[PDB]
RNA sequence: CAAGUCUGGGCUAAGUGGUAAAGGAUGUGGCGCCGCGAAGACAGCCAGGAUGUUGGCUUAGAAGCAGCCAUCAUUUAAAGA
């Protein structure tokens, strides 16, 4: 049982939990057809915006580590996320949805605290409410 | 996929292996043996690479984002007309002045962009020729 | 690890009895007797078929794989058992059908006129290129072999009987 | 061919027995050690294995696969010019 350091500095280095903080944590895989999304190896010298390894070594047992509440966005646990530029700028930067370019990209896991589901269609899809919050300052009760 | 080359140094040659072929490759070659002979042009030859693209019908793609690995070396670099047994003489050597901001041309794409990157990439068929070169007295720790 | 010998088969069409050396499978297609050891209990399950074994020692193993992919084997069997290619490369050789009998032409003084025996059919849809329809497992990739036998398939000249890949040619 | 198809335990599938060695062997049975494994090993199979590239040296060209050789260096789940 070496535990090898395969899985010790890439056991998160405890980060991105601590790290722009360690939740909003979501959904989509460690890979599938390599052509497309893309800032894949150019995410300017690192990929410190992406992830590199290990389902079986961190989630299965990694722990409860670090937080924010509950969960559910579409379905549960197998293969998740790295960044600090999440919901609407998680989406002006990577990922664009359904089907994707290269083939259509499928599926993940989230909690952050904003009470509901599924992370794809309303949240994730270019969703300009940074552009649409101008449209707020004389709505919904003024004469 | 779909690439080959047109070369050397100007007066580009399309000879037997090197533009003739462009039958079930791209073929409109009356202009365009000349919106590339401006971007092989007014350069020098050391490798000078060509980048060509596929299409559903007959024309008109890029054509290259840097020339680097033997180009920005056998310029004033390294002094590397690195003569056959392809030296562990110092054929020519030098520092990191000729190698690492000579191009930063390099940052188009070879996926790491920060300057220990495609300066050190370009390195590889320059530096550790056999004189592996210098990038510093080796940084001192501490 | 992870044997060949104690999966459990499968069902849904096709019968199944135990005489105590043989296994008679009769599903749709035909029937399948299989001469079985008389050791290894082969029970029958729901919708399933397992076979287990009464030592666990190099000599009872051996046994077991074999009698469970036998039993398997005629359960595919009476659901789709035939198959083999037969692409006849090389450029005089053509194959055609007559009768119920393949007659075969690969560069001979002759055509060779193979016919099919019981349990086993032949097909020549477009005739660079001929199937082997069978039931059993074991006769249906013999016809195909003893087709494929009489021409060559070189080993210097893409000439020849050839089930699939191969480019070999030395020159 | 006189007296055990004697009694318990295990071995061998060669008719060895009923033989001849160096040497060999996933025959087989038994005692050990050591390596890797349910933070998931060994088979398979599913996915990806590059760029600048042609590495330089030789060169109608070798662009891993004709080669003599510096065989780099980043990058990165991971990829030997
Ligand atoms: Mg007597
Ligand atoms: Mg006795
Ligand atoms: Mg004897
Ligand atoms: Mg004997
Ligand atoms: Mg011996
Ligand atoms: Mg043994």
């Amino acid at each position: 049982m070496p535990n090898k350091r395969n899985v010790e500095l890439l056991a998160t280095l405890k980060e991105n939990l601590e790290r722009a903080q360690g939740s909003f944590f979501l959904v989509n895989y460690q890979g599938l057809p390599a052509k497309e999304t893309h800032a894949l190896r150019q995410a300017l010298k690192q990929n410190g915006a992406r992830l590199f390894v290990a389902k079986n070594t961190l989630i299965r047992l990694a722990l409860k580590e670090l937080g924010l509440p509950e969960l559910d966005g579409l379905q549960g646990p197998s293969a998740v996320y790295e960044d600090p530029v999440a919901a609407a700028k998680t989406l002006v930067q990577f990922a664009k949805s359904n089907p994707k370019g290269i083939p259509q990209v499928k599926s993940g896991l989230l909690q952050g605290q904003i009470l509901t589901a599924k992370d794809v269609e309303a949240l994730a899809e270019l969703p300009t409410m940074d552009e649409l919050r101008a449209e707020l300052v004389g709505v919904l009760q003024a004469p | 996929a779909v690439v080959k080359l047109q070369l050397p140094a100007g007066k580009a040659t399309p000879a037997p292996p090197v533009g003739p072929a462009l039958g079930q490759h791209g073929a409109n070659i009356m202009e365009f043996v000349k919106a590339f002979n401006a971007a092989t042009a007014n350069m020098g030859d050391a490798i000078v690479p060509v980048e060509i693209t596929i299409y559903a019908d007959r024309s008109f793609t890029f054509v290259t984002k840097t020339p680097p690995a033997s180009y920005l070396i056998r310029k004033a670099a390294g002094l590397e007309k690195g003569a056959h047994k392809p030296g562990r003489e110092k054929v020519g050597r030098i520092t990191w002045e000729q190698v690492l901001e000579i191009a930063k041309q390099k940052m188009p794409d070879l996926n790491t962009t920060d300057l220990e990157a495609a300066a050190r990439m370009i390195a590889g068929s320059a530096r550790s020729m056999g004189v592996e070169v210098v990038g510093a007295p080796e940084v001192k720790d501490a | 690890s992870r044997i060949g010998r104690l999966p459990i088969p499968v069902p849904k069409g096709v019968s199944v009895e135990v005489a105590p050396g043989r296994v008679k499978v009769k599903g749709p297609k035909g029937e399948l007797e299989v001469p079985v050891s008389p050791e290894m209990r082969v029970v029958v399950e729901e919708g399933v078929v397992r076979v287990e074994r009464p030592s666990d020692e190099r000599r009872h193993k051996s046994l077991h794989g074999l009698t469970r992919t036998l039993i398997a084997n005629a359960v595919k069997g009476v659901s789709e058992g035939y198959s083999k290619e037969l692409l006849i490369k090389g450029i005089g050789y053509r194959a055609r059908l007559v009768g119920r009998a393949l007659e075969l032409t690969v560069g001979f003084s002759h055509p060779v006129v193979v016919e099919p025996p019981e349990g086993i059919t032949f097909e020549v849809p477009e005739p660079t290129r001929v199937r082997v329809s069978g039931i059993d497992k074991q006769k249906v990739g013999q016809v195909a072999a003893n087709i494929r036998a009489i021409r060559k398939p070189s080993a210097y000249h893409e000439k020849g009987i050839y089930y699939a890949g191969e480019p070999v040619r030395l020159k």
